[PDB]
DNA sequence: CAGTCCCTGTTCGGGCGCCG
DNA sequence: AACGGCGCCCGAACAGGGACTG
């Protein structure tokens, strides 16, 4: 006979023709052994846990660990084959709040439910299928087995039910306090008003009363009254807030988990910090499959870990956001593929920091590049604010004119204006629309052998220049990029190519100025080189011009 | 007072299970507006997590329209309940609409709010509503009554929906009427004051039983089609002959009598590209007789009503667009041709959005069907920006690809 | 006409950060 | 040694299309 909670029940079924969990415990150390018996005594009197019998044919193992710079054991069970039998839950969790989106509020309360899942109840018909026996001695009494009345802490409900719950009960109260600004995150209530600072004691007050019809205390241990509020990991004062503080590890010898520690971190500190870089730091972890091994820092990667230490040791911080300004976001290029911005309402006051810095594509361009980071911020910016912000981009407006209106893809870029700060974004060479008058015609072809791997690559003009290079280990595909780079090689400022690789027209056509092919990147090299180049496209095996005269030299 | 048809999902197919995608502030604002007004009016009832459907949900403004509207991405949900609105309770599509001199589409989704959803089957029509910056968690609702967007809605509201049109057809005997989705499609030969008084007695109609005031026209036999047009210089060059070439050996795919015999003869030898070719007596007489292929029509195209459509979309540059309609590889039941839409020379997503819903509507009309997009744009780039300008209340079903334009095929 | 190859793309799962 | 959420950078597995070979 335990008491029914005034907070309503989760119906949570199974998965159809599975059971309950039937997994044996785990040995433990004694310590675990006086730091659980304690507990399961306790939340029997609160009514928390019942204790059952042998009509529960289940058994569930679970250990303990400790809490975060405190003396109280956290009670973690193993439900994790319980979980692949239990039913899907959709999750009400949408993301993580950022402190840049919160908006200036005169008074500020931050909240911790103490034992959160602890204090919410199990569907009555589901807590049969929770059963864990407890051993007193580790060899010597079989010990009492006992049941769950609420959410355990493993098991994969516990958190959507948990949220869900939250949000019933505080629906009441946020319809009668429509001006309090009530941030849910878990257990953990940001509270938020423009009322003074005792009108608003008042009122969290009133909350903490009305939390505790359902069973929810507000404890005053992690009652925050005053700033700085530690809040989802930031420090948040009345007018600014920053990250808390991160510390880089620093040893002498480098292994491959180290650097994902490391990167990690830069990634987090990238959201304040401006210009953090893990390009080189990343490179280190490709092909290495052991954690365990150590790898030396390179030239490049020490000096990218170097110049993010040297951001860190300022202190930086955000500002909150004024839905009366417009939101602002400037980006710039940091090379090699490494983009930076800041979002921001006034001038060198940034809301938020970050970085895109993702290479896809094995051929691209910096317009490409800059128009994904557009995306990347204009996504996030909706998630944060829920708007798009004005850009500030380093490339002129001509520019961009140029590649969206040519590119055959659809690309756009909402509204932006140029800022003029270097180094700024262009496109470095530009096809002809029409074949060039007085311009040498270079007809390429290039073929290969599947077995062997070789073949050749040439060209021949309508000057009577000719030339055909034999290729070892190498692809059609290769070949035809062979026979362009040869064109441009041997030809003047102003060219005529033709070629039958659909191949080859497609990677130039659209003007990249990078590339993870050597290859490809001689080309863009002569391509930048030349004044006018046009490519034309003629369909192969058909005897269309100089066209079938270079096919016989090469094949 | 009415009993809920049983709906059943397509066998060994769960429920949908689609995340939400970040809202706008004003289209949050306006969905939970929407939703408390549904919700004190029972169309949705609040849900919990147990549910583990979902389907994502946004709103949008039909065009000259400053009324926001609920819509939701019932896409997964329709092609999970396909064997209903195909197979059981079909809706007949007329071949007459797309000859009628103007056809106007109403929104009637409205009036599905009035016949309840069988109970076994809301739990599949969940949809969250997210918060900015996630202050709160999702706000998750599921339908009491046939949802708007769902193919389900029009087939059970179908006996419902006989009984209210059935004076009005027996009234005027020339009028077309056709249901696709929420939009009723109604189409006569009268003339412009003679049809827009026959729509607003139609409504008159529905009244005596929130978007009903609105009327977006057609004109289906204004629709044109872009054939496959070779240029015409008087002098060719090198280079000319080779596109020429290019392009009518890509359209022998389609046209088998093409022939380039005597035109690929002007090109013997290595020639500069800007080099002037005359062309002979023969290769005046092949591109003419080339050029009366591309006016007669392809062998064996015809449409096929087990099959779906595919539509394909190029971006020709300064506001053309080009499509093409298809079930069958180079059968095409369709090609046509956009230019000056909202957005031209400003914002190539905006044409594309419109684009995609010029050709969903020409293919609800003549076929009832909705087709499947080859889009040509990035699949982030659209997903970023496509619901900023969509105006229906249907979604197609889409894909992304890119193909360099090697030979302009459908505009020179 | 099939069956490969070459090449490039997306999907997904795990590594890490961070929150509870 | 647990659960859920989001982000990044990584690689393996997969799909898809031109082009060559039997
Ligand atoms: C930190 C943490 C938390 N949780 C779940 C459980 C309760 C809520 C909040 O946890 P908590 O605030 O740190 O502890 P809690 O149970 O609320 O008890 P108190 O310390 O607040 O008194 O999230 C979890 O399952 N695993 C974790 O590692
Ligand atoms: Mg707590
Ligand atoms: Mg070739």
């Amino acid at each position: 006979m335990v008491p029914i909670s005034p907070i309503e029940t989760v119906p949570v079924k199974l998965k159809p023709g599975m059971d309950g969990p039937k997994v044996k415990q785990w040995p433990l150390t004694e310590e675990k052994i006086k730091a659980l018996v304690e507990i399961c005594t306790e939340m029997e009197k609160e009514g928390k846990i019942s204790k059952i019998g042998p009509e529960n044919p289940y058994n569930t193992p679970v250990f303990a660990c400790k809490k975060k710079d405190s003396t109280k054991w956290r009670k973690l069970v193993d439900f994790r084959e319980l979980n692949k039998r239990t039913q899907d839950f959709w999750e009400v969790q949408l993301g993580i709040p950022h402190p840049a989106g919160l908006k200036k509020k005169k008074s500020v309360t931050v909240l911790d439910v103490g034992d959160a899942y602890f204090s919410v109840p199990l569907d009555e018909d589901f807590r049969k299928y929770t059963a864990f026996t407890i051993p007193s001695i580790n060899n010597e009494t079989p010990g009492i087995r006992y049941q769950y009345n609420v959410l355990p802490q493993g098991w994969k409900g516990s958190p959507a039910i948990f949220q869900s719950s939250m949000t019933k009960i505080l629906e009441p109260f946020k319809k009668q306090n429509p001006d309090i600004v009530i941030y849910q995150y878990m257990d953990d209530l940001y509270v938020g008003s423009d009322l003074e600072i005792g009108q608003h004691r008042t009122k969290i007050e009133e909350l903490r009363q009305h939390l505790l019809r359902w069973g929810l205390t507000t404890p005053d241990k992690k009652h925050q009254k005053e700033p700085p509020f530690l809040w989802m990991g930031y420090e948040l004062h009345p007018d600014k807030w920053t990250v808390q503080p991160i510390v880089l590890p620093e040893k002498d010898s480098w292994t491959v988990n180290d650097i994902q520690k490391l990167v990690g971190k830069l990634n987090w500190a990238s959201q304040i910090y401006p210009g953090i870089k893990v390009r080189q730091l990343s490179k280190l972890l490709r092909g290495t499959k052991a954690l365990t091994e150590v790898i030396p820092l390179t030239e490049e990667a020490e000096l990218e870990l170097a110049e993010n230490r040297e951001i860190l040791k300022e202190p930086v911080h955000g500002v909150y956001y004024d839905p009366s300004k417009d939101l602002i976001a400037e980006i710039q290029k940091q090379g090699q593929g490494q983009w930076t911005y800041q979002i921001y309402q006034e001038p060198f006051k940034n809301l938020k920091t970050g970085k895109y810095a993702r290479m896809r594509g094995a051929h691209t361009n910096d317009v490409k590049q800059l128009t994904e980071a557009v995306q990347k911020i204009t996504t996030e910016s909706i998630v944060i604010w829920g708007k798009t912000p004005k850009f500030k981009l380093p490339i002129q407006k001509e520019t961009w004119e140029t590649w969206w209106t040519e590119y055959w893809q659809a690309t756009w870029i909402p509204e932006w204006e140029f800022v003029n700060t270097p180094p700024l974004v262009k496109l470095w060479y530009q096809l002809e629309k029409e074949p060039i008058v007085g311009a040498e015609t270079f007809y390429v072809d290039g073929a290969a052998n599947r077995e062997t791997k070789l073949g050749k690559a040439g060209y021949v003009t309508n000057k009577g220049r000719q030339k055909v290079v034999p290729l070892t280990n190498t692809t059609n595909q290769k070949t035809e990029l062979q026979a362009i780079y040869l064109a441009l090689q041997d030809s003047g400022l102003e060219v005529n190519i033709v070629t039958d690789s659909q191949y080859a027209l497609g990677i130039i056509q659209a003007q990249p100025d990078k590339s993870e092919s050597e290859l490809v990147n001689q080309i863009i090299e002569q391509l930048i080189k030349k004044e006018k180049v046009y490519l034309a496209w003629v369909p192969a095996h058909k005897g269309i011009g100089g066209n079938e005269q270079v096919d016989k030299l090469v094949s | 007072p009415i009993e809920t048809v049983p709906v059943k999902l397509k066998p060994g197919m769960d429920g949908p299970k689609v995340k939400q995608w970040p809202l706008t502030e004003e289209k949050i604002k306006a969905l939970v507006e929407i939703c408390t007004e549904m919700e004190k009016e029972g169309k949705i009832s609040k849900i919990g997590p147990e549910n583990p459907y979902n389907t994502p949900v946004f709103a949008i403004k039909k065009k000259d329209s400053t009324k926001w509207r609920k819509l939701v991405d019932f896409r997964e949900l329709n092609k999970r309940t396909q064997d209903f609105w195909e197979v059981q309770l079909g809706i007949p599509h007329p071949a007459g609409l797309k000859k009628k001199k103007s056809v106007t589409v109403l929104d009637v989704g409205d009036a599905y709010f009035s016949v309840p959803l069988d109970e076994d089957f809301r739990k599949y029509t969940a949809f969250t509503i997210p918060s900015i910056n996630n202050e709160t968690p999702g706000i998750r609702y599921q339908y009491n009554v046939l949802p708007q967007g769902w193919k389900g809605s029009p087939a059970i509201f179908q006996s419902s929906m006989t009984k209210i049109l059935e004076p009005f057809k027996k009234q005027n005997p020339d009028i077309v009427i056709y249901q696709y989705m929420d939009d009723l499609y109604v189409g006569s030969d009268l003339e412009i004051g003679q049809h827009r008084t026959k729509i607003e007695e139609l409504r008159q109609h529905l009244l005596r039983w929130p978007f009903l005031w609105m009327g977006y026209e057609l004109h289906p036999d204004k629709w044109t089609v872009q054939p496959i047009v070779l240029p015409e210089k008087d002098s060719w060059t090198v280079n000319d002959i080779q596109k020429l070439v290019g392009k009518l050996n890509w359209a022998s795919q389609i046209y088998p009598g093409i022939k380039v015999r005597q035109l690929s003869k002007l090109l013997r030898g290595t020639k500069a590209l800007t080099e002037v070719i005359p062309l002979t007596e023969e290769a005046e007489l092949e591109l003419a007789e080339n050029r009366e292929i591309l006016k007669e029509p392809v062998h064996g195209v015809y449409y096929d009503p087990s099959k779906d459509l595919i539509a394909e979309i190029q971006k020709q540059g300064q506001g053309q667009w080009t499509y093409q309609i298809y079930q069958e590889p180079f059968k095409n039941l369709k090609t046509g041709k956009y230019a000056r839409m909202r957005g031209a020379h400003t914002n190539d997503v905006k044409q594309l959005t419109e684009a995609v819903q010029k050709i969903t509507t020409e293919s609800i009309v003549i076929w009832g069907k909705t087709p499947k997009f080859k889009l040509p744009i990035q699949k982030e780039t659209w997903e970023t920006w496509w619901t900023e300008y969509w105006q229906a209340t249907w979604i197609p079903e889409w894909e992304f690809v890119n193909t360099p334009p090697l030979v302009k095929l459908w505009y020179q």
